[PDB]
RNA sequence: CCUGAGAAACUUGGAUUUCUAACCUGAAAAAUCACUUUCGGGGACCGUGCUUGGCGGGUAGUUUGACUGGGGCGGUCGCCUCCCAAAAUGUAACGGAGGCGCCCAAAGGUCACCUCAAGACGGUUGGAAAUCGUCUGUAGAGCGCAAAGGUAGAAGGUGGCUUGACUGCGAGACUGACACGUCGAGCAGGGAGGAAACUCGGGCUUAGUGAACCGGUGGUACCGUGUGGAAGGGCCAUCG
RNA sequence: GCGACUGUUUACCAAAAUCACAGCACUCUGCCAACACGAACAGUGGACGUAUAGGGUGUGACGCCUGCCCGGUGCCGGAAGGUCAAGUGGAGCGGUGCAAGCUGCGAAAUGAAGCCCCGGUGAACGGCGGCCGUAACUAUAACGGUCCUAAGGUAGCGAAAUUCCUUGUCGGGUAAGUUCCGACCUGCACGAAAGGCGUAACGAUCUGGGCGCUGUCUCAACGAGGGACUCGGUGAAAUUGAAUUGGCUGUAAAGAUGCGGCCUACCCGUAGCAGGACGAAAAGACCCCGUGGAGCUUUACUAUAGUCUGGCAUUGGGAU
RNA sequence: GUAGGGGAGCGUUCAGUCCGCGGAGAAGCCAUACCGGAAGGAGUGGUGGAGCCGACUGAAGUGCGGAUGCCGGCAUGAGU
RNA sequence: AACCGAACCUGGAGAUAGCUAGUUCUCCCCGAAAUGUAUUGAGGUACAGCCUCGGAUGUUGACCAUGUCCUGUAGAGCACUCACAAGGCUAAAACCUUAUGAAACUCCGAAGGGGCACGCGUUUAGUCCGGGAGUGAGGCUGCGAGAGCUAACUUCCGUAGCCGAGAGGGAAACAACCCAGACCAUCAGCUAAGGUCCCUAAAUGAUCGCUCAGUGGUUAA
RNA sequence: UGUUAUGGCGUGCCUAUUGAAGCAUGAGCCGGCGACUUAGACCUGACGUGCGAGCUUAAGUUGAAAAACGGAGGCGGAGCGAAAGCGAGUCCGAAUAGGGCGGCAUUAGUACGUCGGGCUAGACUCGAAACCAGGUGAGCUAAGCAUGACCAGGUUGAAA
RNA sequence: GAAACGAUGACUGAAUCCGCGCGGACCACCGCGCAAGGCUAAAUACUCCCAGUGACCGAUAGCGCAUAGUACCGUGAGGG
RNA sequence: UCAGGGAACUGAAACAUCUCAGUACCUGAAGGAGAAGAAAGAGAAUUCGAUUCCGUUAGUAGCGGCGAGCGAACCCGGAU
């Protein structure tokens, strides 16, 4: 039947043009007062994964969204 | 951090501006015992001076 | 009878590797930003063209080629010089 | 119309006390029953219906880590340093030593200035060692703690002013299977010390840490369901 | 030695020291009795019984007896206070429309049992214990005994069904006794109804010694009967890679008839032996592994029958 | 050359279609010294008694020595 | 109601089974892995590493010389650090002559090793993108070390080769050792390790010797 | 070609493994049955094909010894953000400097089919110990209840 | 969970037209609606049975059965 | 087919919410079918207009130890 979209992922991973998958950087809830400044700033953001651990994500969603 | 630690308590620095802002650091409390007066930036303008908020 | 021991150990401890040593050697190129050496201290002294982060890492301020010198045994720097 | 109050009256309740026509219960020519009556007593309590918390191995479902010269016992489980590691990085062992889960409002930024451990002689308390003096004096010291590397043209010791222990970023690289992690010129807003060139987005460095999730809090006005509002939610911050 | 006794028990490896018992003891229970089966206000056992009765629990005839600790747990009782749920009460907060207003949230005080707390309770749970130093090499046969939790063993027993050291020391029996009996006491680690110590009698119990008798034995013999063997009749089995299946030394996954070398050995069978074929039988029941299972246990987690408890409905009048 | 990925094919049935055989004898079975690189496939002889080969294409319950495999038959042990 | 710590029958039901077995036609080409990192994970799964197919690319691979920087082992040394042999000398500590040991000593310090460049001279691979995997138990000798007892068919790393996945000759026999990588055919030739009295192919060879012990054909103070 | 003597040579097969003739697993023999599949209009790929900045139907309808109709929806068309929104741009920010994107120095999709993989369902076949529901059993055994039955002969010698 | 609405077990049990109910807390606005009374063919599901077909089986296949729930086992359910 | 009752193994690589699944089973009633049905409705266009069925929206909106996994409807096309 229709392969389910992993709602596990509908707020944490992203497709694109090239097909590459992006996600965010980690450590922004109690990894705080640490800090450092470029850490706290670095972590709010977003980023493309490596490769190897790409396809999995893809298969988490068919629509790409 | 480590809860039942009384020295080096983690407390924040609220601006005298009222911008809606706060920094966050750690005084030994075997030191200040009153408050803290620091001079950091503030995105919502430029250069405030901060009171060590409760 | 047989054996009951009972001894334990108190060591068996170490720390995961710190990849030190000179990363970019002598006579090879570079790009700007490129790290040329990691070290614990001033095993290698900031020379003309090179900068020193908090780690005492040696990084390149602009491109070109890499120049090593030891000053007769115990004092030593790396510098940069372009392709001209 | 009343500040305080007295009779009456509606009383709406709280308690005990009592009464019985609910309801429970027994006996009498009709056994379980149902009449009818003496009714005998019980009596708004019990019992039962819904919710409230407690108790509850009586019953019911489960959990009970791993390494490991078998398993158990004991020991170990993350991070740092040093050998082992065969002159590149890397590398096991229940191999050989030791350390961290903080500390610092100055021990940080800048500016300026000072030089160390000891031994010899000689010196009031002292007299092995205290304080002062001179000759020696590249490290035989010091760095908040672990050691290694590092350091005297200072990172060591002392003062002036100070909040770069700063938002918006990130050229380029180190590193890791991934996730992480590490260094960083330079640009902007805006500062700090210097007279300046400058230097600074924490400390000589490498330990001083915990991903998600759910929630607290300070902003923010992106979402808010016929519509405009508010709950709630998102984003930055952050706390457990 | 153990139990008192007659009895009972693991159908198919345990018959006893198990269990039951008469006896005693603690508690519980006043009748629609507790307690128990139960869709359940049914109906039933308890019981057509009534505290000289009924339940539950423990010890286990009888005889002399049954001590010391109430701090923890349990249980019985106590009440000043700490308290605690829903409900009662809502000051105050805010959302909204111009609004009468609808509404989101929600604090004081009050408020059930129960726990905290105070005391009592052992024929309730239980408790009735740590230690001191010795000449030498980092040590062995041995020491006499002062004693922290609530107390730290009264009688009786004690090398025992209990004893680590262990064949303890002594005595008896024996020619000789790790066993047994008596005493001893340094009880690793007896002890009073989880009974203590005794005891006639009882026992297909257990333990040692004796007399008697004996092929149990020295040491086996002869005999008998039923098999085994032979012939005619009927004729299974488990096993089985396939075999044309020796021995010694060696090698090989380390226990070789199969490889090496060397020895020995003509083909077949019959009655017999049990060394080998790691012989057959059951994918080991021990051991490790499995984020396998089931039984059981508790102050591991979560519920929950049941049960206590406040409010609500059945549910009413009145007197103060 | 083991796990593994790739390449080309052999055989079995059912099916569409064509070549076509068969009581002067089909399939199946039995023997053999032929052919193909192999899965395989031909010649002839004996069996049998009424159906079948070949090419191309399609679809599969499509190829067994193992599973202490399942059903059945017959061996060993034994003239014990 | 012939095996009760939870009857038997039917059913959910083909529960699950990180476990054990088993998994059939043929030829050809390539051809591994038992390492890392996590894991209520350790005989299991993820990602890399390694195989294979195919599309891109163009010699980027590979060995080897050169050039060039990085290093702190082997040895060595005593200059700090702990150790320690004799002697001086003083009031012993220092310090002098003489003297030595070191994984966690280093005035010194190779052989090698690695990065970059060049290709000055050879050879073939490399790298990317996309499909399919399997493997994640390793084993032995040689050289390096640790734990051991300078024990082990011992164990835990490193490193080369081999078996694993390797037939063929040799080592009597013998995964690992020495030679060597089997596309078929041949009643054809040369060699390797290893051999040449007979078993058993091939000199009972040649010359200079040794041992007389059956050493050879298993050990030491 | 069948058989044979003599020679040389030669460690059954499978599975499991660091390593099998193994004294390690399996199996007496021969037959026959016996295991990598199916589904979905899911996912992603390789080959192929038909149309090609375009490609395509599903349910159904009608006819049916055949197939045609059926645009409802699907895939492509534009990205970027948390989202509003902006759009060959967008986002963070106050702009810079950047991630994603378009151009790019260039390139095509879609529907069918065959196949290599994927997911959800038994998913290669066989194998549990167990777990739950509904029922069947006291003609065995454990006992209860009502009712009948049964114990040669002998010894001992209590109360009264 | 911001928990709307329906739905009922126990307590409470409002308005009837200038009224009632909903629009996912809640408020106004603005929209969709007539609770407390009933029946209803049609398309849809199944297939003991009847018929037609088949790239379904032909005697270990196919239902368990070329027939039989019989022989046989089981006290029984049930297996077969 | 409707209703009263309502499991577990399993999966989440352990389990308890959760998933298995209102599935297996038990029961009640009834028919040739049944159920449902004539709006206090969907809803967002001031649009549709009893139900049941299929296609589709759509693995989209959402649910969830936000883990495993669970998963609509309005519109649009048909059946009637
Ligand atoms: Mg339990
Ligand atoms: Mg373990
Ligand atoms: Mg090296
Ligand atoms: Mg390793
Ligand atoms: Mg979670
Ligand atoms: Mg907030
Ligand atoms: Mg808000
Ligand atoms: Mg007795
Ligand atoms: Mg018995
Ligand atoms: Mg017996
Ligand atoms: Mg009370
Ligand atoms: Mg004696
Ligand atoms: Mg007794
Ligand atoms: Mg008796
Ligand atoms: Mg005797
Ligand atoms: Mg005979
Ligand atoms: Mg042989
Ligand atoms: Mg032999
Ligand atoms: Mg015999
Ligand atoms: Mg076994
Ligand atoms: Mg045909
Ligand atoms: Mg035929
Ligand atoms: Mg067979
Ligand atoms: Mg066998
Ligand atoms: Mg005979
Ligand atoms: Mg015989
Ligand atoms: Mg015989
Ligand atoms: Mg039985
Ligand atoms: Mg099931
Ligand atoms: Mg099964
Ligand atoms: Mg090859
Ligand atoms: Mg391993
Ligand atoms: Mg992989
Ligand atoms: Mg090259
Ligand atoms: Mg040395
Ligand atoms: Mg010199
Ligand atoms: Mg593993
Ligand atoms: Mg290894
Ligand atoms: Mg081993
Ligand atoms: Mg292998
Ligand atoms: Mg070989
Ligand atoms: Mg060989
Ligand atoms: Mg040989
Ligand atoms: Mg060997
Ligand atoms: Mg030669
Ligand atoms: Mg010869
Ligand atoms: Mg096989
Ligand atoms: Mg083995
Ligand atoms: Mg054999
Ligand atoms: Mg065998
Ligand atoms: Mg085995
Ligand atoms: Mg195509
Ligand atoms: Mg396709
Ligand atoms: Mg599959
Ligand atoms: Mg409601
Ligand atoms: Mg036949
Ligand atoms: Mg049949
Ligand atoms: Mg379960
Ligand atoms: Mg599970
Ligand atoms: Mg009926």
């Amino acid at each position: 039947p229709k392969m389910k979209t992993h709602k596990m992922a509908k707020r944490r991973i992203k497709i694109t043009g090239t097909g590459k998958v992006m996600a965010f950087k980690s450590g922004k809830r109690h990894q705080n007062t640490g800090k450092s400044g470029d850490e706290i700033r670095g972590k709010g953001k977003g980023f493309v994964l490596a490769k190897a651990e790409w396809a999995r994500m893809k298969l988490m969603l068919p629509r790409g969204k | 951090a480590a809860a039942g630690a009384a020295p080096r308590i983690i407390v924040k620095m609220e601006s005298s501006a009222g911008t809606g802002f706060y920094y966050t650091t750690t005084k030994n409390r075997r030191n200040t015992q009153a408050k803290l007066e620091l001079k950091k930036y503030d995105p919502v303008a430029a250069h405030v001076v901060f009171a060590a908020a409760a | 009878a047989h054996k009951k021991g009972v001894g334990s150990s108190k060591n068996g401890r170490d720390s995961n590797p710190k990849y030190l040593g000179v990363k970019k050697f002598g006579g090879e190129v570079v790009k700007a930003g490129n790290i040329l050496v990691r070290q614990r201290g001033t095993k290698f002294k900031a020379g003309q063209g090179v900068g020193m982060g908090r780690d005492h890492t040696l990084f390149a301020l602009s491109d070109g080629k890499v120049v090593f010198i030891n000053k007769g045994k115990g004092a030593r720097f790396i510098s940069i010089e372009a392709a001209q």
